[PDB]
């Protein structure tokens, strides 16, 4: 139970080391004609993929916000890290979706 | 309330004040009143004002100055108020109408 | 290479031909273009005119129209590139470059048959020689002086400025062939008007320019008229005025006009709450009733115009405006109709830069171009009331750039942006209309702050541009010292910064120090900016 806390706590100091990482290398490849061209496909695929960090964010907080019912530290890591990319909440581009269109 | 729909929804700021139980902030309240009239006899924390400079400051604030909006992070306020909506017409607390939007830019201003 | 002679080796060689005018979007290219036409239709000249915007236009309408033309005229546009470059003419073609933008191009320069500077050979030129620039113990030498080359060519190439004006130098070959109408003057007069409103020359030089005009004002004034014999009212009156800095002062009140003036915007702090009490002591000691001041100009009492100007001059002196004053020209025709040069500038500029989305640019070049004849002297109003509208959205524009401290200053230079859905953005996404509300805001600025060290530092603005490609214009300023010579070094700090980063840098516009850039790499640009200016 209380772990998750301390893992949050963790995961707001490490987390945000490794988007900043992320984001200075990734917006520094000089080969990025764009930084959509960057994402890979497969036949699921639909989503306009655009600045890898946002989508790195998006889904790391996804899994977090499901693997437990204390949402309240990946809000807030959220708040965090979208503000760090300088990105706003709200807005669709922060909102999560599912990458494939899955068909059986 | 026994009010109405329409006169309910042209006020902005709507507040609910109880008398509810509660001994420590009765206590507290208790002081404070018997301070007070200690304070006015014939003879929170942060300070406020002078009530004088509070008047120059109300006159100069309302005439003098104009605020300008630039922008308001749309997308924020907009979602707010779509499940505002919805949760009001869930429990059918009080009408939400479109007036509490700009109830909210006048807030801000 | 340059024309010595523009009577003899341009106009008397162009005059026999069919010819190609590229004109730009800028009062002074307007004004010059409204000469030569006037020449040309005079001798019957089949010329074509096409307006370019900018660089990929211009190499556009070349690639357009480069098989039926042999001629062209390039105004205020060219002189600044390898032209031979860009687009790749013929081998015997022949574009003649009118152009007040420098350093003219050494390729330019140096090119003996093809390219020809129509540009006076006593500007501001300096040159490198031929030699410096152009072809074991040998290989070493010759190793050196290509670092020698390197270095002199970029002493050469750094700081850009501008030349005397477009207009005056087709009034010039107007006068020597002895085809020059008074509305060429007043032309003229505008084209000089244009550079000294934009601040692209110095005050030296403007008013050494207008001591050339003087003498071509006094000599269309005694061509048929003496201080006894006298025109009609239908004629053009063209005069020497030693007149007030105050903007469109004549054609709204002298409220507005003080309160949307540069100068005196920036002196009084108005965009501050506490400027408009500075302002009302100005006038209280003046002597003018708010009433009146606030009435339009033609409506004002004449008991207070007919020494206004002195009036003026005297408070701004013990206020501390040493210089309310400037030598400018105005005409008269008809009963009614009066026009500061200053006036004409900012109607035409205004029909330019219009914010109206219906038509296009060129439309707007064209509307512009239309209401610089007096035929269509409706235009000429309609674009005083929208330069009134332009300068009130510029002084809101400043008030809100200084109330929320966009302006920054990041080391070397001040940097502001505009941000996208603000109030008059659109207005101001256009590149000629971002560097006059630049240069009023640096100006404001300077007024503004009490720090010694931001009284002395360039500027550096950004404006949304595109969003279905995603870019940033982006200007650059030089400091707003009295000392100033009007030159800047950012046209070549941006494309250092540019090349240092790999930037997606595009470079459209005919001035170096403004850009296009796409809005992700602003970021790495401004660090490189940081790091070369030091």
């Amino acid at each position: 139970t209380f772990s998750q806390d301390y893992v949050a706590n963790e995961l707001t100091q490490s987390f945000f080391t490794i988007t900043q990482k992320i984001q200075k290398k990734v917006t520094g490849s000089r080969n990025s004609t764009e930084l959509s061209e960057m994402f890979p496909v497969l036949p699921g695929s639909h989503l306009l993929l655009n600045n890898p960090a946002l989508e790195f964010i998006k889904y790391v907080c996804k899994v977090l916000s499901l693997d437990t019912n204390i949402t309240n530290q990946v809000n807030k890591l959220n708040r965090d890290l979208l503000r760090l990319v300088d990105v706003g909440e709200f807005s669709e581009e922060a909102q999560f979706r599912d990458p494939c269109r899955s068909y059986v | 309330v026994d009010l109405t729909e329409p006169i309910i929804s042209r006020f902005d700021i709507l507040c609910v004040v109880r008398d509810t139980v509660d001994p420590v902030q009765d206590e507290m309240l208790a002081r404070f009143v018997v301070g007070s009239h200690v304070r006015h006899h014939p003879s929170y924390g942060v300070e406020p004002l002078p009530q004088e400079v509070l008047k120059k400051y109300i006159i100069y604030a309302k005439e003098r100055v104009h605020p300008k909006l630039n922008q308001m992070d749309q997308d924020k306020v907009a979602k707010m108020y779509s499940d505002l909506r919805k949760e009001s017409m869930a429990t059918g607390s009080i009408p939400i109408t479109v007036r509490h939007i700009e109830s909210m830019i006048r807030m801000a201003e | 290479m340059f024309v010595s002679d523009f009577r003899k080796e341009f106009y008397e060689v162009v005059q026999s031909q069919r010819v190609l005018l590229f004109v730009a979007s800028d009062v002074d290219a307007l004004c010059a273009c409204k000469i030569l036409q006037a020449l040309f239709q005079c001798d019957h000249v089949q010329y074509t005119l096409v307006p370019v915007s900018g660089w990929q236009e211009l190499e556009t309408a070349f690639l357009e129209h480069k098989e039926q033309f042999h001629y062209f005229i390039l105004i205020n546009c060219g002189a600044n590139v390898d032209l031979l470059d860009i687009l790749q003419p013929d081998e015997d073609t022949i574009f003649f470059v009118c152009d007040t933008h420098r350093p003219v191009n050494v390729v330019n320069v140096y090119n003996d048959t093809q390219i020809k500077l129509l540009i006076k050979q006593d500007d501001d030129l300096e040159v490198p020689a031929y030699e410096d620039i152009f072809r074991t113990m040998r290989r070493r030498q010759r190793r050196e002086w290509e670092a020698r080359r390197r270095d002199i060519l970029f002493d050469y190439e750094q700081y850009e400025y501008h030349g005397t004006s477009s207009a005056m130098v087709m009034f010039e070959l107007a006068w020597m062939l002895s085809k020059d109408l008074n509305d060429m003057l007043w032309w003229a007069i505008v084209g000089l008007t244009d550079q000294w409103v934009q601040d692209k020359i110095t005050q030296m030089k403007y008013v050494t320019d207008v001591g050339v005009l003087q003498r071509h004002v006094s000599r269309h004034n005694h061509r048929n008229e003496d201080e006894e014999n006298t025109l009609s009212v239908d004629c053009t009156r063209i005069s020497f005025e030693y007149d007030l800095r105050l903007v469109l002062y004549q054609h709204w009140s002298l409220h507005d006009s003080l309160c949307n003036t540069s100068y005196t915007a920036a002196r009084f702090k108005l965009w501050s709450v506490h400027g408009q009490k500075r302002l009302q002591e100005f006038l209280a000691d003046m002597g003018l009733p708010l009433k009146q001041v606030k009435q339009k100009f033609q409506a004002m009492d004449i008991s207070l115009k007919e020494n206004l100007r002195e009036m003026i001059e005297e408070s701004a002196n013990k206020f501390g405006m040493k210089d309310m004053r400037v030598q400018t020209f105005s005409i008269h025709f008809g009963f009614k109709h009066k026009f500061l040069a200053s006036d004409v500038v900012f109607a035409t500029m205004s029909l330019m830069e219009s914010p109206e989305k219906d038509g296009s640019g060129t439309d707007h070049f064209i509307q512009a171009l239309d209401s610089l004849s007096r035929s269509n002297l409706d235009k000429l109003y309609h674009g005083l009331e929208l330069a009134k509208k332009q300068l009130r959205a510029t002084q809101q524009t400043i008030a809100s750039c200084l109330c929320t401290n966009l302006v920054i200053s990041q080391g070397p230079f001040l940097y502001c942006s505009l941000m996208e859905g603000t109030p008059d953005v659109m207005l101001f996404s256009r590149p000629a209309s971002l560097s006059l509300l630049s240069k009023h805001l640096l100006k404001s600025f300077v007024c503004s702050t009490k720090n010694r060290r931001c009284k002395l530092l360039p500027l550096v603005m950004a404006a949304p541009l595109s969003m279905e490609h995603g870019t940033v214009t982006v200007v650059g300023i030089p400091p707003e010292t009295d000392s100033s010579d009007r030159k800047n070094f950012f046209g070549r700090a941006f494309e250092k910064a540019a090349e240092s980063t790999s930037s997606r840098m595009l470079h459209n516009h005919f001035d170096l120090s403004v850009i296009e850039l796409k809005a992700e790499d602003r970021s790495k640009f401004l660090d490189a900016l940081i790091s070369l200016l030091s």
